[PDB]
């Protein structure tokens, strides 16, 4: 018997409960948007997780938005140029957390969100 | 007669429904088929001088098109069509009171079941629907690219609030997005409502707090009178919980269309669980077909529906499950969609399978359904013999392995068992839970 | 099994359910009844632990009598007891949920109809009943 | 006569009451008996032709027993039953002035008591009950496994507000579940309630921030009308204090009945006092026993109620603390209990012990009385040399040595002194307030 | 005399103003629960206290559940199983209070709680 642990594992939402995402296994979640027709783009953070601190009404949490890197890159055709970006990012912040979003524009709305780097650390 | 009018051209405003008409022996399908018309709308028994009062061509309901039944003798689709008049604006209510208020008792029939409406733009535009729905609802909570899973708290009676409460944080912290109080649990002497409702806020908040992902509980709101149902909202308004829950057809439509209207004005998402549909919808020649119950309930208004455990006919959920989600649902009568039904914007409607399912069901789960769904667990998260957190972690993870492996074009129903397999390797939790329940 | 008990002496506070019982060829009769009363009440598909925090026995529904149905081959009345602890005072919107919520859709069952209940003094004064009623009314 | 029917067999749904009856000279038991039933339900002087428009016999009480007292010539036990129709549903005001609105002033006696009433489920089912009972109690707490502990504030009158919450700060905070207002305090000129509650809420939470356990005050809502009273529990609720107090029989049932109701709707504890029970309770030949106050009060509706200082008769006091406390209760006449009484799952009411009571008391107040009671001191926290905390710090050792004795196996009645001076060894507390207090 | 301490002796409810209980005398009530067919657990946690961040309302407060190690211990007739938990959870968890609590299946409800360890250095 494992007791699930209480600490260290704090989460951030599809795909967060499996291993962390080798770079080979990021490509190919990134064709997978691609192939979808979806636009990628990249966010990041200091904080990682949800919180309630300006107001506490249902439906209302502080926490959701991260910040955008950059633009979503329209028309790439490429998955290595995204890994690239998650990179740079890392380089001018590296003790943000990273995700990667996509866009539906025929839903017209965001239908992807994944991490794609923690600081260790953290 | 006069009521089957087979050259009629429906209009693009008239209310059509599909019946699927058993008539007794002797009776043609064109007379039943214009008893329904005519005993769902105009027919009475003997002339009357008021109706020279008004036009009744104007309000008669018309059989305008017959069909036989495959595999059967004695069974007919007749398609009838309803002008829009005939209805109040923004009620269920006095929809099924028109269509389905009197013809199953007609003894011409021996039965008769409604298999599917067409609801014009016209008639739902007066309707607010979801309070959320499918799209807003994923904004709200955070939540992207993956069904969302769920447990329902065992046993449904039982414990005292505290003890329940107990058991939703174990779930919720080990990393299902909800728990949910058993249709039966509204509020008892051994559970009264507002201490269930304090214990599971503080559940909600504690594994919220401490896995940094959005939790809810689907609180119960279902109640004796109108009164009661919103005070039990009013409640959970001033927790700041996210979701509310209601048994649409035992409460019934005009009160969950009050709680629909409700939830609109407060943020609080709408869990609708469908108790007492089997005895309207289950047999194949009487009652109504879970599909109408489907489109209603999207019309009064709810976030979430209970949809099945695919776990009945494939092709079938699949049909009521697109009524549900989409904007544009071609006929197609390969899967029970007898209309062609626009829903002209109102949001989705997510569904959620329940009953009997654990880890090795989740590839076909996720296959049947895709991503804007409910997996709703059950005895397999609180069946898991490590416990909850555990339970719910394995059941998180095979999700996440199955939604990984499809995302990268892998084929969910002939490998599913091979990426469950794989998951074993590095979760502990999964593999536990795949030796007690064995497939 | 469990939920079928036929020496079960009703209480007074019971809530007793008439079902017409159609099983799938090869279902037992008490098989039927006892799962109308288990699934009516507290069967779960398999043993959660809360299970040893509570008493189920307190809860349960009980298949307390079955009986052939002449006029037919295949149909029994199987008669439900519920106790009081599990409905919602003034609700009638709970004791259906509780009683007719979910055994409908039973896949050992071909077909179930509730025939009658029997709504015990201490469960109907919970209720305003009529605004009036008959004599008022005259 | 008509109204002593020895043979009738009492209805499930009958309210029975005993009364204990002292006839005048040449009354024989069954016409007193009689008397009684009827004087307390139909009888009256002359006939009357209205009688005639229904069925008077529905209606009638009836003696149906009758037996002799012990130790008395001239006392008897009349049973008395009454319909489950003379009664208003929910309503403890209606019941009694049904059972004791006329007979007690019958001529023909001497003198009558109350000694006890069968409340049948049909009827208890039509009131709430406790705001939230034993259970729920223990679990919005987190306090298990032990009795709670109690201070009333002395002087109850005298004192500033400021200064009155200082003491209830330093009670709290040594040890103290709770700290209580005490009977009379309600809103006077030295004192007026919304400053108390004010300063009683600040000592509430800085006692709970230093010691990390949960606290309250039973704060009086007791007041000259409804409209005051329920201002001052909203005030409660607005502070969000766990727990508020009403004098029951001094505001009355219809305001109790209330304030329950007010409770349960906003998740507040009700402490209940008892002042005024002995002008009713006192006297064995006259009145009414505190058995039916206790009954009629987990009826109207609370969570606590005072229930004696054990330090009356140890057999009659744990005959109604049964019928506070448990679901059913099998008739037991050496304890008082002279009905079978079946609450049909309303929770339970926690026993409140006050009046005289310290340390040396501990060991028999936990072994009559058991976990789920409240020990309420007054006197025993306030008069310790080291002032208030420590006062509070040795009652609160001086339980817990008591219960862990009891747990190891060890016997209260025989032990207890031996138990407290093993505890005075290791707490300096404990030692001061033995040296006081003597035995 | 003597003034109560002010700070450094918070506490976790009943038992918890006695002197920390050995391994001996914690057997002892441990062996209590079992004669009266109640069902051990532990709990443990990080956080010590109760607390109200989420919501103030009457009978709301934060930090009442701690978190459950491993299962119920039903059908437990030997005390020193409870104890030996005890000791693994301070294994795995050298910084969390660790409190013993029983069910009772009779009356349906949690009926004891009481500590087991407190990290010393809090
Ligand atoms: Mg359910
Ligand atoms: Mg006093």
């Amino acid at each position: 018997m494992q007791v699930w642990p209480i600490e260290g594992i704090k989460k951030f939402e599809t795909l967060s409960y499996l291993p962390p995402l080798s770079t080979e296994a990021l490509l190919k979640q990134v064709d997978y948007l691609i192939r979808s027709k979806w636009v990628p783009c990249l966010e990041f953070s200091k904080v990682g997780f949800i919180f309630r601190e300006h107001n506490a009404s249902p439906g209302y949490y502080d926490g959701r938005y991260w910040t955008m890197w950059k633009l979503p890159m329209f028309g790439c055709t490429d998955a290595t140029q995204v890994i690239n970006e998650v990179e740079e990012v890392k380089k001018e912040y590296p003790d943000a957390y990273v995700r990667i979003i996509g866009f539906d524009n025929m839903r017209q709305v965001q239908c992807v969100s994944f991490i794609a780097f923690k600081p260790p650390g953290c | 007669l006069t009521y089957y009018t087979p050259e009629y051209e429906t209009k693009d405003t008239d209310i059509l429904a599909a019946f699927r008409v058993s008539p007794q022996p002797g009776v043609p399908p064109e007379e039943a088929g214009a008893a329904v018309a005519a005993e769902s709308s105009t027919g009475t028994w003997t002339t009357v001088w008021t109706d020279g009062l008004t036009s009744l061509d104007r309000y008669k309901g018309r059989c305008y098109h017959i069909e036989p039944v495959a595999g059967e003798d004695s069974q007919w689709i007749c398609y009838v069509a309803y002008p829009l008049d005939l209805f109040e604006e923004g009620s269920v209510t006095n929809m099924f009171t028109s269509i389905v208020g009197n013809v199953f008792g007609f003894k011409a029939l021996r039965a008769l079941r409604l298999e599917d409406l067409r609801i014009p733009p016209t008639y739902s535009k007066t309707f607010q629907g979801p309070p959320h729905g499918i799209q807003v609802e994923r904004d709200k909570l955070n939540k992207y690219g993956r069904p969302l899973l769920g447990c329902t708290i065992k046993p449904k009676l039982g414990l005292s609030a505290k003890n329940y409460g107990r058991a939703c944080y174990e779930c919720l912290r080990g990393g299902l997005d909800f728990t949910k109080d058993d249709e039966n649990v509204n509020s008892q002497p051994f559970m009264r409502w507002r201490d269930r409702f304090v214990f599971c806020a503080e559940a909600i908040y504690k594994s919220q707090a401490e896995t940094g992902e959005i939790k809810g509980h689907y609180l119960n709101a279902t109640a004796g009178t109108c009164e009661e149902m919103i005070k039990r909202a009013v409640f959970a308004r001033e927790l700041g919980v996210p979701i509310v829950m209601h048994d649409y057809l035992t409460g019934g439509f005009t009160a969950n269309t009050t709680l629909a209207h409700y939830c609109r004005d407060n943020g609080l998402l709408l869990h609708i669980h469908r108790a007492m549909h089997a005895v309207i919808d289950r047999q194949k020649n009487h009652g109504m077909h879970f599909r109408v119950l489907a489109k209603a309930l999207r019309m009064s208004g709810g976030d979430h529906i209970h949809s099945g455990t695919v776990v009945g006919e494939r092709e079938m959920t699949l049909g009521f499950v697109d009524l549900l989600r989409d904007d544009f649902i071609e006929k197609d009568r390969a899967r029970g969609i007898f209309f062609t039904q626009d829903w002209v914007s109102m949001p989705g409607v997510i569904p959620v399978a329940s009953g009997g399912i654990h880890v090795w069901h989740m590839p076909a789960l996720t296959e049947i359904f895709g991503d804007d769904s409910v997996l709703q667990f059950g005895g397999g998260t609180l069946g898991h013999p490590w416990g909850n957190a555990p339970g719910a972690a394995a059941n998180r993870v095979a999700l996440e392995a199955c939604v990984q492996a499809r995302n990268e074009g892998r084929d969910l129903a002939r490998e599913g068992n091979e990426i469950i397999r794989a998951a074993c390797k590095w979760s502990p939790e999964l593999a536990a839970a795949c030796e007690v329940w064995k497939a």
